[PDB]
C-alpha cells in the first residue's frame, strides 16, 4: 500500500520527514487554531533541550507547533517544527495550550532500509520536487518513531536512483 | 513548504 506524501524535509535517505496526505485536515485545523490565538499566547521562556513550546519559523514569521533542540546563545534557540520536519533557530518562543499539545506530530521521520541502498543527487533530485506529491509504504516503525520506508515518486521507487 | 503553513 502507498501512503500519498509531501517530503518536506530531506537530510539523506536516512533522516527525512514527510506529510501523510491523511494528517493534511488534522494540520490545517492545528493552523488556525494556531493562527486564531497566536497573539493572545503568554511567552515561553523556559528554554531547555526537549521543551515542546510554539516557535517562530523565520520565513513566515508565523508560530508553529515546536521543540526546542539546542539554547544557543542570546536567547537563540534551535527549534524542531514537529508538524513540518524543519530546523530553525529563532528567538520567538510562546506557551502551546495542553489542548493544542495532545495531538501527535503531523510529519513523520523517516529512512529507506540501509540494508538496500550503497548522494547530493538524489538531495536535489527531492529538493526540486518539495511542491510534489510522492508515496510511502510504511515498512515498520522503529523503536523510537522513525519508519522505514519505500520512496516512490510517480511509480518508480526512487531507490532506482541509487549506487 | 509543506502544508498548513498558512500565509
Amino acid at each position: 500500500e502507498l501512503h500519498n506524501c509531501v517530503v518536506v524535509q530531506f537530510d539523506g535517505p536516512m533522516s527525512f520527514y514527510v506529510q501523510m496526505e491523511s494528517d493534511v485536515p488534522a494540520l490545517e485545523q492545528m493552523t488556525d487554531k494556531l493562527l486564531d490565538a497566536e497573539q493572545d499566547l503568554p511567552a515561553f521562556s523556559d528554554l531547555k533541550e526537549g521543551a515542546l513550546c510554539v516557535a517562530q519559523f523565520p520565513e513566515d514569521e508565523v508560530f508553529y507547533r515546536a521543540q526546542i533542540r539546542k539554547v544557543l546563545d542570546d536567547g537563540k534557540c534551535e527549534v524542531h517544527f514537529i508538524d513540518f520536519g524543519n530546523n530553525a533557530v529563532t528567538q520567538q518562543f510562546r506557551q502551546l495550550p495542553e489542548e493544542l499539545a495532545k495531538p501527535a506530530r503531523y510529519s513523520r521521520h523517516c529512512e529507506l532500509d540501509a540494508s538496500t541502498i550503497s548522494a547530493a543527487l538524489l538531495q536535489s533530485f527531492i529538493d526540486t520536487r518539495f511542491s510534489e506529491t510522492f508515496q510511502v509504504e510504511i515498512l515498520a516503525t522503529k523503536g523510537t518513531g522513525t519508519h522505514v520506508v519505500r520512496l516512490f515518486y510517480q511509480s518508480k521507487n526512487i531507490s532506482e536512483k541509487l549506487q | 513548504r509543506g502544508r498548513g503553513r498558512g500565509r
